[PDB]
């Protein structure tokens, strides 16, 4: 509970390690100070797992191709390399879409080269170029074609850039090389950034000089949502209902279109700072488009960010902002009057991966709930230097959390609650601590803006509240 | 808009109508998407005979596969071993897809490690990696035993697991004595139940291969039993009661059913049960070595006839009714037991059952898939139930396999109109679906698209989808089923003709319409 | 007309465009059939909150009741004794609908026999009925005992049965010392469950009451149990498996597990299994008596109280987690066995399945109906899993179950918006899923109608059924399945939690329409 | 045969009591044809043997199960206590068209559910009442019927005067049926009473009303309950045969289509046993002719078409042949297919009332053998209608027996037995292949051409069906 006691619980938790873990741990584990601002001070981040301690990061290509690219609806996204990384990946994260799914959008399908050994001794080039040729034939409506490079395209010196500028011109087609290895990197992070790069060097420009589209004041992108269970629409609905015009969302239930048009709009509405913000800081730079960060996560915070962005525009959005505040505002109170007092106190725990460990911090306060630990998978400082503003003094923070860490912390913490992925969900469940999926919604949502804070609430307290909590110890165990 | 007391989740929330005309303001304003006529067009054309032509014509593309890669039947393997953790050599990326991909099919944790290789590690190796990383893992997660595996960029650099280890024990990062298993798993090779047999082999050659001085083929009076890839644990369970009841002395290899299903008590238990080394290295002193699934254990066999000097007797896998009395009556002749009067009983309640329902389900057309010893399996047993298995596939069958069922379709007249796919995938199978129709597909969570596809064609073109094989998302605990012996065969007869009898059902519920047919009494 | 290779039968032959012109025809040429707009009109009238009102205003009608006749309970629960023939003093009709209720919802034989009473016999009794009935009886199918209830005929014309069968024997028409235990059980009294516990009564003291002077409570050391009504096979084999699991011993009185689940081998075996009569005259003799079904065992608790001197344990029907427990328990004080580690891990399962499905079942509203014991066991364990039971019916419930139940709602917060009906019948329970819409019906095969007469009304009104309880004659073997202890509890959640998710995979397989959340995860 | 039969018959009796012996010997008989009356070779519709497991119903399962039970625009009450309306809801599937609940009611079961209090003081006041419940929350219905279960007679109540008093006040149909439980020795008499209770409170209401337009070649089924759509692959051979069937008794009868039946040219009676009464007194009282008829595969339903067509003119003759010609390609390709696959096969049959003999030809046009048949509860008329149906020395049994049943089957070993619920699980566990020939186990129909394909289907299916190789363990 003190600073004094979570400084010797990291430290008593550490001594189980090798000398090497030991001493590279304790620099990824710090506690919160209230008169520390700079992360680089105090916490350290983005640096490589240690080998065999169960971290829960993924690699490039998952943050490439399973978070970036793949939401993209009407684009072929090839899984470039043996069978295993596109079918693990086949429809795990919920980035909805509208569509017709194999005619004319592509979501939850898995494509791939099925690497055998021929294709690792020959190489991949001839074989993705007939590939590209049976997509053309076999799905017509596809709008574009990406390669999502798996482990060993780059090690046996294959080109996919060769191919895909050479049947790009052929066809006359937008085809993608994405060099997203998943040795590349130390996480999912650097697959973001491989992947923005790749975005802003084979799609982003097509459409520069074009004067076609119909602009207004008030044309905006959602830059880095990606519509897990709706969480996009529900926040798009609200722009829209401000008087704004959503020219694009990058990527949830987002068209090659939507993003070709992107350098049209007068301003990026940025959610996820870390996986985004390298197009957004290009488009600045570029097309002299401004970028700003928002939080529709809980009223508090949605409210916040609507006014924030309205103040970018003029007098008319201002008005329609106080508006769409006004017309939430008995249908979010009724949710907190019916369910704050079922949740205020509890105590919750944290761990995600570059956004939502801080992002969802103030929908709990909005619920009278504590964070006391946070952490992120893949963070860089400047997340951390937005999670110090966020959390409260004294919390335990934990980047690449490793399993056995993570488990004694929550011995010793006692959490009401963890928030956390798959494959924490049911260690603590069968500990007893009551535990929603963070990244999935455990196939709950939307939980952004207000229609999704309603769905959040009720999920906290059916989960926390559940009585099947009260049943695991045993009457004649006790 | 949310009432506080009727909250909507995404389903049906998005069909509100102020949600509806803002997403068809958003296709309209920016997606430049295709005409509806020009989607019902292709998706039409998508069901011919002719696409299905061009379909299978495909040589480089795969869409929608029907397997994974070796590595993860190699973590599943080493699971099923007494407090053992699965070690993956290569990029952490995998290791984190294997786990969520068990995880979210047995609904338990799933324990595994890697030693995160990364850009600087492909170029001079991942020695460095393994000393630190077994070091890591032992200390950390006080594991009895470290089994170790490769992933696909490990494999294409050649990284030596044999030497890395042996210098990792040289060099002290652990003990001489901690036992360390080791196969090497090239995802571009087979699939995830090659990666099970590679991993078996290593771990039986690393207990037995330099001990065998001392072992008498027989003298300890077991049998060995091999389960390969296996993901109900009612499979495991089944195996185990009816040994007992025959009072056969036997050993399970590998067996993961107590770690894959911990109680919640309040506690967290990485490891549970499992095969012992002890029981590892008293494998060669069995009277012989049944594998339960032969198609996948070819590696396995030749070790275990080659270095225990067993007689591996020719079986298939122990599914429906005359390979469960093959398996029991085998199994009497090796241990010298008498097949009890339970599981005589236990076979006549299956030929019951069988009776009884025999009016549903004869003729009826399903499409299938699965690993290949599942998949026979389930083709012997719908022969037996006289039911047609019309579409037959096997992404990760071989030629020799398609012989063996292609002569069991033959010897039996509800095999004229099947044919065997080996190589093909689910987009393969959903063209088979449209031009062929069947009544059912019998398969994995992968098949609800399928299912979707028919519908959207049209009620009458829908094929509904039967939950039987990996992995199973979409439901809640089906892992806790049964498909070997007679109990799954009891199990499978009543989940396909309650399948048959739900859909009559539906199709006879309109009123004034249909419900002249929709009896009671079935 | 038909295609030979494709015939086709009553659905979907009849939609052939020839038999619909043929059917229209007949219609309005002689039916003098009221219009469609009217019928469409008297149907949204029977949906409405007014015709609730005036549906629960009925005093003399009963529309599609719940429930059966007293003999139904006696034939059961005589089947459950060793090569013991049940046999109905009175109209043999009787016994044919006995016979058939069963066998559909079983699919074994059943073996009842009548004496075959005539409108003669309303004049000068039924006693010579009785004398050549129990002599062909026990000549023809040489039953080892023979258990008599009676047919409503024989009741109202008041055949002393006791009387009868002493002279039977007095006349020699059977031995003095074959067993012939009677009950009377009239169908006007109670139900169904009503007559088990008149002839179980009957065959207790039967066996026992002349013969208490030498008995002993305690000296065999084991538990008596009386399962009651019971149509799941399961259920008596989780039963005797958690008693065998602890080391206890039991006499399971009345158990016909054997004889209705014989193997199809070649034979027909008339008698397998069942409680011995050596049992029945040791039952004394046991430490207690277990009523595992106590609300329609007042009868017989009575005189194992009064006669027996046993203390029977205040105990609920073990369904669920917490009435398990505590059946547990009892067992362990009064047989001074602890709970094996083996039983306290399948109870952990059971909870890990709990916290694993609970998001997908909280809040989900229910109706269900069924006998007393039953139904209170499901509502609890319904309010265990944060499910809420919306519409509880039990047509042979009385005032004092009611309250019982009403309670053990108000003990927690899912039962808010429950009511508790007795008396009332599925035509009731019908208005209440029109009016106060649940989410399933939880029920026996007569809920397939309710669900059809919601679909008529519209897709969004529809209720599905899920079958759990008697009689099920739609489906295939669920009489296999288990309702009872941890292994019950097991079975029902996966059921109900996978009957949502099927539902939900139903409402979102729309093609671009719903298909947004038709999640491979779920 | 002929001696190995009656010397299985004596042993088989060998095990009753003197009593039961001395009569069930009375009820089994060899077929000789040189003995045409059933009266000189077999006795039936008789009482049944106490404790000997018959397999028979009662008079209420005759009238409320059988005939009234199928109308489909009338509530039917189950008078009396709750067993009787539960166990027969919907086991017997007599099809029909309808929006059940509203105005059709046939798989619903209203009962008046009878407590102490109510055989106490009796029931006709809960009857009154219970009419008026009806009204008021079925309004569609068309009139009412009420089924006496067994005590209803016993305690002196008078349904009679209940039904005329409420038939007057509500202006209604309200038919009291005396089918007590008690009466007759089986099924049987419930036919004839609910025979007799249309004949007096339904058929003759019509008799002053000539509204309707009548044709030279209307007609009514007499006798199909549309089992799985029996009348309905029957209705249709005789419509495109050019005449008009105007009622169907009673399946999916409406109970309009009853009274316009005194109003038809030709009874065409399928079911001899349950409806010979009514087609009398229609002939007596209306003058219209009867014809028994068989549409039990191609070579009796050819047989009868062209029997029913001669009873008209030219024109109809005509079309009968058009229909037979029609129909030839369809029933061959069944026979091509399925009589390969059964001819030589053995059948075993025991039904109730008809089918016994009914269903022989279809079973021959595929090549099969009935040496054994017999009847719940059949007469001696339906018998001599059985010697000229069944081959030589075949066994015949009245009122059989379970024991008797099983010791004949196991000692003649037939292929194929058809029978009822009630029988079918015994004879699958001795591995001999079942099929219902009552409910036609859920499939049929199998009356007509359209049926003929089924029904081989369905023999087929199950005779040959892989089951039956793997009742025994290769170990034993
Ligand atoms: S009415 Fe009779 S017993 Fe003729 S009481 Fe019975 S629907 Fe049978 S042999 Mo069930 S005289 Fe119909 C009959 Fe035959 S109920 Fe059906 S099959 S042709
Ligand atoms: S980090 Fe894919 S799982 Fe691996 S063993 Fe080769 S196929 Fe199989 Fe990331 S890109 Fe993929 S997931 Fe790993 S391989 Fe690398
Ligand atoms: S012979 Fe026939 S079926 Fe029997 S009763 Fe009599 S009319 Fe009916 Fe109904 S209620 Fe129960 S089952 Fe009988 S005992 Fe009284
Ligand atoms: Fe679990
Ligand atoms: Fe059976």
């Amino acid at each position: 509970m003190s600073r004094e006691e979570v400084e010797s619980l990291i430290q008593e938790v550490l001594e189980v390690y090798p000398e090497k873990a030991r001493k590279d741990r304790n620099k990824h584990l710090a506690v919160n100070d209230p008169a520390v601002t700079q992360s680089k001070k105090c916490i350290i981040s983005n640096k490589k797992s240690q080998p065999g301690l169960m971290t829960i990061r993924g690699c490039a290509y998952a943050g490439s191709k399973g978070v970036v690219w793949g939401p993209i609806k009407d684009m072929i996204h090839i899984s470039h390399g043996p069978v295993g990384c596109g079918q693990y990946s086949r429809a795990g994260r919920r980035n909805y879409y509208i569509g017709t799914t194999g005619v004319n959008a592509f979501v939850t399908m898995n494509f791939t080269s099925d690497f055998q050994e021929k294709d690792i001794v020959f190489g991949g080039d001839k074989k993705l170029a007939k590939l590209i040729d049976e997509v053309e034939t076999l799905f017509p409506l596809n709008k574009g074609i990406s390669v999502q490079s798996e482990c060993p395209i780059g090690l046996i010196g294959d080109d996919i850039e060769s191919v895909s500028k050479v049947k790009g011109a052929e066809l006359s087609k937008t085809i993608v090389p994405v060099r997203c290895e998943g040795f590349r990197g130390v996480s999912q992070s650097l697959g973001h950034h491989i992947a923005n790069d790749a975005v802003r060097d084979w799609v982003l420009g097509k459409r520069d000089e074009d004067t076609t589209f119909a602009s207004t004041p008030y044309d905006v992108a959602i830059i880095g949502d990606y519509n897990i269970g709706g969480d996009a629409w529900s926040s798009r609905i609200l722009l829209e209902e401000m008087g704004l015009r959503c020219v694009a969302q990058w990527s949830g239930d987002g068209s090659i279109s939507e993003i070709e048009l992107t350098p049209k709009v007068k301003l990026n509405l940025v959610h996820c700072y870390r996986s985004m913000n390298y197009i957004s800081r290009h488009m600045e730079e570029k097309y002299g488009i401004p970028w700003m960060e928002y939080n529709f996560f809980g009223p508090t915070k949605t409210i916040e960010s609507l006014r924030a962005i309205a103040a970018k525009f003029d007098e008319s959005i201002q008005k329609k902002c106080e508006e769409v505040i006004a017309k939430y505002k008995p249908e979010w109170e009724a949710v907190v009057a019916k369910y704050r007092p079922r949740l205020e106190g509890k105590r919750v725990m944290l761990y995600i991966g570059g956004l939502r460990p801080r992002h969802v911090i103030g929908a709990y306060e909005d619920l009278g709930m504590e964070v006391v630990g946070t952490g992120y998978e893949f963070a860089h400082n400047d997340d951390y230097d937005r999670t110090m503003k966020e959390m409260g003094d004294s919390t335990l923070l934990y980047d690449d959390v490793t399993g056995y860490e993570f488990e004694e912390f929550v011995k010793r913490i006692k959490p009401d609650l963890i928030g956390s992925g798959i494959k924490e969900k049911f260690i603590f469940q069968k500990m007893g601590i009551p535990f929603r999926e963070m990244h999935s919604w455990d196939y709950s949502g939307p939980y952004h803006g207000f229609d999704g804070f309603a769905i959040f609430a009720r999920d906290m307290d059916m989960t926390l509240n559940n009585p099947c909590w009260k049943k695991l110890q045993a009457p004649w165990e006790a | 808009s949310q009432q506080v007391d009727k909250i909507k989740a995404s389903y049906p929330l998005f069909l509100d109508q102020d949600y509806k005309d803002m997403l068809a303001k958003k296709r309209d304003g920016f997606e430049e998407k295709y005409p509806q006529d020009k989607i019902d067009e292709v998706f039409q054309w998508t069901t011919t005979k002719e696409y299905q032509e061009l379909n299978f014509q495909r040589e480089a593309l795969t869409v929608n596969p029907a397997k994974a890669c070796q590595p993860l039947g190699a973590v599943l393997c080493a699971l099923g071993f007494e407090k053992t953790m699965p070690y993956v050599h290569g990029s952490q990326g995998c290791v984190a897809y294997y786990r969520s991909y068990f995880n979210r099919h047995f609904r338990e944790p799933v324990s595994c490690v890697s030693d995160s290789m990364t850009e600087d590690a492909a170029v001079f190796g991942g020695q460095q990696n393994m000393k630190d990383g077994l070091q890591n893992c032992k200390a950390t997660y006080k594991p009895d035993m470290i089994a170790v595996s490769t992933t696909c960029m490990a494999e294409v650099i050649g990284d030596d697991l044999n030497a890395f280890i042996n210098n990792s024990k040289k060099e002290g990062f652990i003990p001489d004595e901690f036992p360390v298993p080791f196969a090497h798993t090239p995802a571009f090779v087979g699939s995830h139940v090659t990666g099970w047999d590679n991993m078996f082999e290593g771990i039986a050659r690393y207990f037995t291969l330099k001990s065998m001085d001392d072992k008498v083929v027989g003298s300890n009076k077991k049998i060995n039993i091999v389960p390969g890839f296996e993901t109900y644990l009612g499979n495991f369970r089944v195996i185990k009661r009816m040994l007992s009841e025959m009072g056969v002395g036997y050993s399970l290899l590998s067996d993961p059913e107590e770690v894959l299903d911990t109680p919640a008590d309040g506690q967290f238990r990485m490891y549970a049960g499992g095969t012992t080394q002890e029981e590892m290295k008293d494998a060669p002193n069995a009277l012989n070595t049944v594998l339960l699934q032969p198609w996948h254990l070819e590696k396995t066999k030749k070790f275990v006839e080659g270095t225990w000097k067993h007689e591996v007797p020719k079986l298939n896998i122990p599914m429906g009714l005359d390979w469960t009395d093959e398996f029991l009556m085998k199994v009497s002749e090796i241990s010298g037991q008498p097949i009890p009067a339970s599981l005589t009983k236990e076979r006549g309640r299956l030929v019951d059952m069988m009776t009884d329902s025999h009016t549903w389900l004869h003729g009826k057309r399903f499409a299938l898939w699965g690993d290949p010893d599942f998949v026979m399996g389930l083709v012997k047993f719908l022969l037996e139930l006289g039911c047609e298995p019309v579409h037959i596939l096997c992404h990760n069958g071989n030629k020799r396999w398609k012989k063996a069922v292609d002569a069991i379709l033959a010897a039996s007249p509800y095999g004229k109109n099947a044919t065997v796919y080996i190589g093909k995938d689910l987009w393969h199978l959903r063209s088979l679906v449209f031009t062929d129709k069947p009544d059912f597909m019998i398969g994995n969570s992968y098949g609800k698209f399928i299912q979707r596809d028919t519908l959207h064609k049209g009620k009458e073109f829908e094929v509904p989808l039967i939950r039987i094989g990996f992995p199973i998302f979409d439901r809640h605990h089906l892992h806790r089923s049964t498909t070997l012996g007679y109990e799954g065969a009891m199990q499978i007869l009543t989940t396909l003709v309650n399948s048959i009898l739900e859909r009559l059902d539906e199709e006879t519920r309109g009123m004034q319409a249909t419900d002249y047919n929709h009896d009671l009494v079935r």
